[PDB]
């Protein structure tokens, strides 16, 4: 009876794995073994910010390459200004569990949520003096594990309940809801466009979807462990997986297909964040062994080591411009890197 | 000096803030955070009632605060998360004490094994389980008077024949300080099986009518803390 | 759980049924990118005079 | 893709020994705590036996003891539960599981009504 | 939002006054507090700062120890005592707030400040075009002024604001550092500058963008002003 | 008149050894962490008070091989001497800080009376170095000079009070470890008793000793055995430098997880 259609889902699998593979007859290595390596990047601790009481679970970066918020267990959302140090706004959470924080494109409000299920939006450029709450968007029955910002009014929020659900910032309401994950969702990026976003969550399984409808176009399964982060390349027609399996891999969404993975025996703990820089020769990131890694993205060898932190490396994120990297940690302390 | 009267103003803006971190800071660390864990079964919520009384629909992790003598408990109860725990579980790596909370009268096996997964996962290691036996009362009337027996789902159980106890309630028959005792061995082979010296875990026989579980608290707290400290300030 | 196999089986169908570029292409075309870009990357060709986090 | 699919399972008299076994694909399989998890008519999923990363550490829920065997050949990718004296009550649906993240000797949520690195399950059944 | 003061009016050459601020409509303590006078046929005059956090507390060359501006964060006040008011001290009195930090717009909100009247230096200058360019509505003007200290630090801004007034009410903030336009001005406003000497252009001149374009510095404090450009009609 | 007894080697013994324990040991107080509290600032403060007094040992060193080397060299014979053993009755009011510090730690951890790393940390640094430099700036001149009634106001307060305060520190500690047994307590007692003895090796034997002839043999007659016993003192304050080192921060792990 119902094996049936599960047996037919099975015959869907053999089929997909059979056109994923006949779409490919060579590596990303052997098509691009002849470009020139990057060579030995050395990154130094420019800045150093610090101010956080206890752990960071996120940073996001200002579109000015200049303006940063970052997210701690003690309950702050604090913007630094990351040319000086100096703090501009210190924002204390009504829940400290915050696993994300988001800061608008306009740079006019940042997001947080978390372990609470609900995305507090807080408005930075009010007229008034304090940095007040825009408003919470609660229809999440798990945590929040991402928030990002499409506009003023739209943010996608990735949840524990193993969907990410679409936003309007005024109504408070879920104008989508994204509902394929079967493990809950880690990470979360917009496209370049923001047409679309891919999603990584406790399955195994990158999925590509549709921020117009709500609908899953592509699905991405090759690492072995639960996807703890993704990134967009800067193209738009490929992305990063940071996961558990001690591994990074590098998907593209017209082949639909892993191109690289970027694994070295030595590590055998979980990546948290990935990144890339501007060109996006140059992924970057952060593990539990306590040091970003720097990986040549058309190689897949590492290429520089952003070893400075006491914990875990808990977030990682690159300017807009490209100028620098920033990694939080579970040390409590921000570096940012040139 | 090289920068401008905006630049000195905005340094004036970051170090008021600090200002603010650091009473915030001072606030934090004087503050003792409390991950409670537990089952359906186990007496959780009851014990959350017991502090209540000593101190919005999908709510993601609830929170109580009581104090037992002049010092701040946190306890985060967790609410509307999913069945999965792996991964906002690693969000209390640096509390102090983990409060498992246990169903004695048994299902048991679940809460060792959730024991287990507790004790040795990386990033909750070097944290501290303070093991409630709950549900005690329960347990006499399960083994005194019954039939179910915990022979089976525990077959080393009837050559265990108690170790000498220290001084049990005098009104306890002896199957059932047997069975009490055996239970708390139950997990402290799993505590003292992998936790070398960062780790300990306070197991106490705890009922729905305890008065003094906040106390307990407070004193495996403390301990916790001397540990803490024995070994930042080098003396051990 | 019948509906849930429904609702896979009909995912399934669409990522199966979707148009694959070969991987060469999209490998070429990161690669193409990175070259386009690589002169104004200032993590990989480190900066010359400009970059704001000195001193 | 990560896959677990189990083996044997059938219509044992009770006190048959009946093997089950799991092909694993999709993971380096030596790097994982497996397990053993069952489901019961009317209960939630159980814990059974909990095979280490390279089959040294191995335990047992009290109702298995001695009646259950496990073993696993890492360069077969296989897991396996040796059943014996199969009792009128372990009539189980069974799945092969799998620890989240390699090189760790803990199994989170293992036995979660919605885990994902478990397997479809096989079903043992007695009395004829 | 608002900023009312108290007190003010006629003054012996030797009285005590005391000229208090009400600030009962935003977040006080996050805010620099400032104060500006205008002589009353003449341009405005900056005077006392007060930092958010007193902890500096900058003068004018011609007031330099006379008056104490001080605060009060739980009240909202500003509080200022004055007892010289040396015959020509005498002014329009206005209390404009700051905020400092990366992005911020500085000089936005100015109070009112009633005009008091007694009954009897390597300061940078900021000096203006021709005080009144009498031009009609739907021509672009491009009133200019002049920085003898070239207004441009290290950073890679340009110091300089620029405001309007109007016959009655306060003055406001357009554009401030010279490019960057205020909240509620239409994007008719606009700015341009080499660091030195340099422009703003307005389009549709309308019944209300008629008044007197003040313009100020900040690199260094003596915060100055000009004699101001009052477009006609 | 009794210091003709050359046993130089165990200067130089000393010298090698707490240099390689001190410099090592500031080198890793220099690490940026959140290190653990303001609890290494008075370790630091006792790392440099070591590291100095080291430092003024090889020359004395010189002098005590070679009578009329050191007297050769310049004005500094007045300058090192005085107000470079300033260094002993600082280093002596660090480590009974440090134990009032481990005092309120462990037996009062619900009272946070150790805190502030910048400053209220620091402020007591500044305060104890600098009160005690004025103390000593009353009287700047080996060499004897008439310094009777000094030694006598100088113990009651600079030497036998902070015995009174760290021994009762760690006695007071000691009552809490005796009632994990075996992991903590017992290691922590180890380390303690160790402190405690060697602190009264040192120190109590060059005091005391000091004392007595501050009173009994340059204005009275001797015989071996207490000028002998004397290079006894001298020489074990010289030794302590080696042991503050593992002592305080060998057994921790606060300072063992850094480097
Ligand atoms: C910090 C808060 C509280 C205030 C601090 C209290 C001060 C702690 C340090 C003491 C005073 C400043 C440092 C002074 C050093 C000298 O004073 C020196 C001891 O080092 N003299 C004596 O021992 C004199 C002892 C007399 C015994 C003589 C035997 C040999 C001792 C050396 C002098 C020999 C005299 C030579 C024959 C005439
Ligand atoms: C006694 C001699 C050796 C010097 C005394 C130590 C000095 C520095 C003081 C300063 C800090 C003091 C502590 C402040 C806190 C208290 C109050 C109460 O809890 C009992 C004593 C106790 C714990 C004090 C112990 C005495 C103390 C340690
Ligand atoms: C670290 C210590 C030495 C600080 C200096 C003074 C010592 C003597 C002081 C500091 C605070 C004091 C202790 C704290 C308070 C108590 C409780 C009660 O029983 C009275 C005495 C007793 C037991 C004190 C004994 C003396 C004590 C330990």
């Amino acid at each position: 009876e119902l094996d049936q259609l599960r047996q037919e889902a099975e015959q869907l699998k053999n089929q997909i794995r059979d056109a994923r593979k006949a779409c490919a007859d060579a590596t990303l290595s052997q098509i691009t073994n002849n470009i020139d390596p990057v060579g030995r990047i050395q990154m130094r601790t420019r800045r150093t910010l610090r101010g956080h009481l206890a752990k960071i679970y996120a940073m996001h970066w200002g579109t000015d390459s200049r303006l940063l918020v970052s997210a701690s267990q003690d309950g702050k959302l604090i913007i630094w200004d990351s040319y000086t140090t100096n703090k501009v706004h210190a924002i204390p959470l009504r829940s400290s569990w915050v696993m994300t924080c988001a800061y608008a494109p306009s740079g006019n409000y940042v997001a947080c949520g978390g372990l609470d299920n609900i995305c507090s939006i807080y408005n930075l450029k009010t007229r008034e003096g304090n940095v007040r709450v825009s408003r919470e968007l609660a229809g999440h029955t798990g945590y929040l594990s991402c928030c990002r910002f499409l506009d003023d009014n739209q943010i996608v929020t990735s949840s524990g309940d193993t969907t990410c659900a679409l936003w309007d910032i005024e109504t408070g309401q879920q104008t989508t809801t994204f509902t394929g994950h079967t493990g809950d969702v880690m990470s979360l990026s917009l496209a370049p466009d923001t047409r679309l976003f891919v999603s990584g969550a406790c399955d195994a399984s990158a999925k590509l979807w549709d921020v117009r409808e709500g609908m899953c176009r592509q699905t991405f399964t090759g690492h072995e462990s639960d996807i703890n982060a993704i990134c967009f390349f800067p193209n738009g027609n490929a992305f990063a997986t940071g996961s558990d399996d001690a591994t990074c891999r590098l998907f593209d969404l017209r082949a639909d297909q892993e191109l690289m993975t970027y694994s070295h025996d030595n590590i055998i703990c979980g990546i948290t964040s990935v990144s890339f820089s501007k060109s996006g020769r140059l992924l970057l990131a952060g593990y539990d062994d306590f040091n970003c890694n720097v990986w040549d993205a058309l190689k897949a060898d590492r290429a520089g080591v952003l070893a400075g932190h006491d914990n875990r490396v808990s977030c990682l994120g690159v300017t807009d411009d490209g100028m620098a990297v920033a990694t939080g940690s579970w040390d409590s302390f921000l570096k940012i890197w040139n | 000096c090289t920068l401008s009267a905006e630049d000195k103003a905005a340094v004036e803006r970051s170090k008021m803030i600090e200002k603010q971190l650091q009473k915030d800071k001072q606030v934090y660390r004087r503050t003792l955070r409390l991950l409670l864990l537990g089952a359906d079964n186990s007496g959780k919520s009851t014990i959350v009632k017991q502090m209540r009384i000593y101190h919005v629909k999908t709510s993601g992790i609830f929170e109580t605060k009581f104090q037992v003598d002049k010092v701040n408990f946190h306890m985060f109860d967790v609410g509307a998360q999913r069945d999965e725990r792996r991964k906002w579980i690693q969000c209390f790596n640096d509390v102090t004490a983990i409060i498992f909370v246990v169903d004695s009268s048994d299902r048991l096996q679940e809460a060792l094994n959730d024991f287990k997964s507790i004790w040795n996962n990386r990033w909750l290691r070097t944290i501290s389980v303070i093991l409630f036996l709950n549900k005690q009362d329960l347990l006499a009337e399960k083994v005194l008077a019954g039939k179910s027996k915990i022979e089976d789902y525990f077959p080393e159980f009837a050559r265990y024949t108690t170790p000498e106890d220290a001084t049990p309630e005098p009104g306890e028959d002896p199957r059932v300080t047997r069975a009490k005792y055996f239970i708390r061995k139950e997990f402290v082979d799993i505590s003292t099986a992998s936790g070398d010296g960062r780790h300990i875990c306070y197991p106490h026989f705890t009922c729905s009518v305890d008065t003094e579980n906040a106390r307990r608290i407070f004193n495996d707290c403390k301990d916790i803390i001397l540990q803490m400290n024995l070994r930042e300030y080098n003396l051990v | 759980s019948i509906a849930q196999a429904r609702k896979l089986v009909e995912q399934l169908k669409m990522e199966a049924n979707i148009d694959r570029i070969k991987v060469s292409k999209a490998a070429a075309d990161l690669m193409a990118y990175c070259e386009a870009h690589a002169k104004e990357d200032p993590l990989l060709t480190p900066v010359a005079s400009e970059n704001p986090f000195r001193e | 893709q990560v896959q677990l699919q189990e083996s044997g399972g059938g219509l044992v008299q009770p006190g048959g020994s009946l093997r089950l076994s799991c092909a694993a694909s999709g993971f380096t399989f030596s790097n994982y705590k497996m397990n053993w998890v069952r489901q019961a008519p009317g209960k939630g999923l159980e814990w059974v036996s909990d095979i280490s990363q390279s089959g040294a550490s191995i335990s047992y829920t009290g109702s298995v003891k001695g009646r259950f065997t496990i073993s696993r050949d890492n360069a077969k990718n296989t897991l396996y539960l040796q059943m014996n004296s199969l009792k009128p009550e372990d009539t189980a649906v069974y799945y092969c599981a799998r620890c989240p993240a390699p090189f760790t000797r803990d199994c989170f949520d293992v036995t979660s009504t919605t885990y994902a690195y478990r397997g479809q399950g096989t079903q043992v059944t007695v009395s004829s | 939002v608002q900023l009312v003061e108290s007190g003010g009016g006629l003054v012996q050459p030797g009285g005590s006054r005391k000229l208090s601020c009400s600030a009962s409509g935003f977040a006080f303590s996050s805010f620099g507090m400032h104060w500006v006078r205008q002589a009353p046929e003449k341009g405005l005059e900056w005077v006392a700062y007060i930092s958010s956090g007193s902890g500096t507390i900058y003068y004018a060359d011609t007031v330099k120890g006379r008056f104490t501006i001080s605060r009060d964060d739980p009240k909202n006040t500003l509080f200022l005592q004055m007892t010289s008011l040396r015959s020509e001290d005498t002014a329009m009195y206005y209390c404009v707030r700051s905020i400092y930090y990366y992005g911020s717009s500085p000089f936005d909100f100015w109070g009112q400040g009633t005009t008091l009247t007694v009954s009897s230096s390597s300061d940078i200058v900021m000096t203006q075009a021709t005080s009144s360019v009498p031009v009609t509505p739907g021509e672009s003007v491009s009133i200019s002024c002049r920085s003898s200290k070239s207004l441009l630090h290290s950073n890679g801004n340009t110091y300089l604001y620029w405001f309007l007034q109007r016959p009655g009410q306060s003055p406001q903030l357009l554009i401030y550092r010279m490019s960057n336009l205020a909240s509620g001005v239409p994007d008719r406003f606009s700015g341009s500058g080499s660091g030195t000497a340099f422009t703003l252009t307005i389009s549709r001149l309308e019944a209300e963008d008629v008044g007197v374009y003040y313009c100020m510095q900040h690199l260094e404090y003596p915060l100055t002003f000009g004699a101001g450009t009052k477009l006609e009609l | 008149e009794n210091f003709k007894r050359e046993f130089p080697i165990v200067y130089l013994i000393i010298f090698f050894w707490g240099v390689l324990g001190n410099g090592l040991s500031i080198y890793v107080f220099l690490q940026p962490y959140k290190k653990s509290t303001s609890v290494n600032v008075f370790m630091l403060n006792l790392a440099i008070s070591d590291l100095l007094f080291i430092s003024t040992l090889p020359f004395r060193a010189d002098y005590y091989l070679r009578g009329s080397n050191w007297i050769f060299g310049d004005l500094a014979c007045r300058i090192m001497s005085y107000s470079l053993y300033v260094n002993m009755y600082s280093s002596i009011y660090f480590l009974t800080v440090l134990s009032v510090v481990r005092f309120l730690a462990m037996v009062h951890p619900f009272r946070l009376l150790h805190v502030t790393s910048i400053r209220s940390a620091w402020i007591l640094c500044g305060i104890i170095w600098i009160l005690i430099m004025a103390s000593s700036i009353m009287l700047l001149d080996y060499k004897i000079a008439k310094l009777q009634t000094m030694n006598y106001i100088a113990l009651v307060v600079g030497c036998l009070l902070p015995f009174f305060t760290l021994s009762i520190c760690y006695l007071l500690i000691i009552r809490v470890l005796l009632k994990g047994l075996r992991v903590s307590h017992r290691k922590a007692l180890t380390t303690i008793i160790i402190t405690l003895i060697i602190f009264f090796l040192c120190f109590l034997p060059y005091h005391t000793l000091r004392t007595v002839h501050l009173t009994t043999w340059k204005v009275g007659l001797c015989k071996d055995r207490l000028h002998k016993a004397l290079v006894i003192t001298l020489a074990l304050a010289a030794a302590n430098a080696c042991f503050n080192p593992l002592l305080y921060y060998f057994a921790g792990e606060n300072f063992k997880d850094r480097l």
